[PDB]
């Protein structure tokens, strides 16, 4: 996957 | 160690206590109230927003 990322709270 | 999302760009970098690069983030259909630090571990492949950022084209 490319362009994503984790997101955090 | 999240929920994967589409990132729009890297909007500034910086250094974390332990010396690892964390970048603040853009996500593509949000504002910049919503922009996050992440570090580089939560990024997949988004070298291409890393290199527009750092300026190498
Ligand atoms: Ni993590």
């Amino acid at each position: 996957a490319t362009k994503v990322a984790r997101k955090s709270a | 160690g999240g929920d994967l999302y589409e990132v729009e760009r890297i909007v500034d970098k910086r250094k974390n206590k332990k010396g690892k690069w964390e970048y603040l983030i853009r996500w593509k259909g949000y504002g910049s109230t919503e922009d996050t630090w992440e570090p580089e571990h939560h990024l997949l492949h988004c070298e291409e927003f890393i290199d527009e950022f750092n300026g190498l084209h």
